[PDB]
C-alpha cells in the first residue's frame, strides 16, 4: 500500500533491429502526481519523447505514459529513469526487448 | 451493446515544471476521445477517433472544462485550510460519467477525492450523496439541503452524458469497431536453476484479453504472475504473464492468448517458431 511508481518498459511492436518502433515507459499507482520519467538510449535522453495527459485509476492513484518513436539498434541499451518523492534515489528500468 | 463514458479530472498545486495544473481526460469504452488542460485552455477531440467534429460541440466542452478548472483552483486553495494541513502539495480529483447497459438502462458515476483520498460521491439513481470525512460532510449537507447540485448532476449524468456517449459512439464508430490482433512473443531467462517464461501480447484492440500458461493441457493460474494491461500511444494495449518452471520443462509450457480479434486462442511456446 505504498504510493511509489510501478513501472513497465515495452515497445509497441516486438522489436527487430533496424525496424521502426515506439518505446514506452508506463508508470502507475503513484501519488503525488508530480513525477519525472525519462526514456534514455545509452544514458542519453531520447529525442522526440512525448507524455500522456495526467490521468488516474479507480483507487485514485496516478498514471502516465511516456513514449518515443525510435529505431532500435543492437548493442545499445534503452532504459527509463524515474524520479518521484516516494523514492530515495532515481530508479532505472531497462528495456528487455 | 454496453458502453461507457468517463471523465478523469485532476488539479494539482505542484504538477511539475512546465506541466499544467489542471487536466481532463475523457474516455469512451477504453479509448481516449478528448482532452483539456489549463495550458491550452481548450477541450479538443482526439481526431484519429473523431475526425469530423463540429466546433460548437467542443466550444461547449471547453466552457464546461474552464468552469471545472476554476472550481478545482478554489478547492485547492481552500480545502487545505479546512483540514488544518496547509503545508505540502495538494491534489483534487473527480471521476464522473455514465454507462448505457446492454438492456439500454443507464448508470451514472460522480465521485471526488482530495489528496488522493475519497471525499464525496453522488448517486444519480436516488439523488443522494455520501461523504468520507467531516470536512466533506459539511459540503455534502449544504449541497443536499440546497437541492441545486442534485438536480444539475442528475441531468448532467442521466441526460447530457448519455446523449454525448451516443454521439461519440456514432461519430467514432470506425475507430471503435476496429479489431487489432496482438503480436505475441514468448521469452525465457534461466537463473539459479529456475527458468522464468514470459509471454507478452503486443498491440491489441479492444482492451479485454486473457493470457494463461498451460502444461499437459492444464492451466497453471496459481503459479502465474500477470503484468497487467497497459497502453500504447496509438490506442492499442499491451499485456504480459510470467511463470517459473524447471529448465528441463521449458518446451512443455504453452502461453494461451484469447482476444476478440482471434477466432480461436493463440498458443505459443518457448523454443518454437511460428511461420
Ligand atoms: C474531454 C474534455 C472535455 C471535458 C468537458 C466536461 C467538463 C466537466 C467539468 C465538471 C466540473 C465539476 C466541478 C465541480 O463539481 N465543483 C463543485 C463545486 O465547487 O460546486
Ligand atoms: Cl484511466
Amino acid at each position: 500500500a505504498d504510493l511509489t511508481p510501478k513501472v513497465q518498459v515495452y515497445s509497441r511492436f516486438p522489436a527487430s533491429a533496424g525496424t521502426k518502433n515506439v518505446l514506452n515507459c508506463f508508470a502507475a499507482g503513484f501519488h503525488p502526481p508530480k513525477i519525472s520519467i525519462t526514456l534514455m538510449k545509452d544514458g542519453v535522453p531520447m529525442e522526440g519523447a512525448q507524455y500522456s495527459d495526467m490521468s488516474f485509476n479507480d483507487d485514485w492513484t496516478f498514471q502516465r505514459l511516456v513514449h518515443a518513436d525510435f529505431t532500435p539498434s543492437s548493442g545499445s541499451t534503452y532504459a527509463c529513469k524515474v524520479e518521484h518523492e516516494t523514492l530515495k534515489e532515481p530508479q532505472v528500468y531497462k528495456w528487455d526487448p | 451493446g454496453s458502453h461507457s463514458l468517463r471523465y478523469f479530472l485532476t488539479g494539482m498545486t505542484d504538477p511539475g515544471p512546465g506541466m499544467p495544473r489542471f487536466v481532463i481526460v475523457g474516455y469512451v469504452d477504453d479509448k481516449i476521445f478528448g482532452t483539456y488542460n489549463s495550458k491550452s485552455r481548450t477541450a479538443q477531440p482526439i481526431v484519429e477517433m473523431l475526425p469530423q467534429e463540429d466546433q460548437e460541440h467542443w466550444d461547449t466542452q471547453t466552457q464546461k472544462a474552464q468552469g471545472g478548472e476554476r472550481d478545482f483552483d478554489w478547492n485547492l486553495n481552500r480545502l487545505p485550510e479546512r483540514y488544518n494541513k496547509s503545508k505540502g502539495s495538494h491534489t483534487m480529483q473527480m471521476m464522473f460519467g455514465c454507462d448505457i447497459l446492454e438492456d439500454g438502462s443507464i448508470r451514472g458515476y460522480d465521485q471526488y477525492a482530495f489528496d488522493g483520498r475519497d471525499f464525496l460521491a453522488f448517486d444519480m439513481d436516488t439523488m443522494t450523496f455520501t461523504a468520507a470525512d467531516p470536512v466533506a460532510e459539511i459540503t455534502k449537507r449544504r449541497w443536499e439541503t440546497e437541492g441545486t447540485y442534485a438536480e444539475r448532476w442528475k441531468h448532467e449524468l442521466g441526460t447530457v452524458c448519455v446523449q454525448n456517449l451516443r454521439r461519440y459512439l456514432e461519430h467514432g464508430k470506425a475507430a471503435l469497431k476496429r479489431r487489432v490482433q496482438p503480436e505475441v512473443r514468448v521469452w525465457g531467462k534461466e537463473a539459479d536453476g529456475i527458468l522464468t517464461l514470459s509471454c507478452h501480447a503486443h498491440g491489441f484492440y479492444p482492451r479485454p484479453i486473457t493470457i494463461s500458461w498451460m502444461k499437459d493441457g492444464m492451466v497453471r493460474d496459481q503459479e502465474t504472475r500477470w503484468g497487467g494491461i497497459v497502453p500504447n500511444s496509438d490506442g492499442t494495449y499491451h499485456a504480459s504473464a510470467a511463470i517459473d518452471v524447471l529448465p528441463e520443462d521449458g518446451d512443455k509450457y504453452w502461453c494461451r492468448v484469447e482476444h476478440a480479434s482471434l477466432p480461436q486462442p493463440g498458443l505459443f511456446s518457448w523454443g518454437s517458431l511460428v511461420p
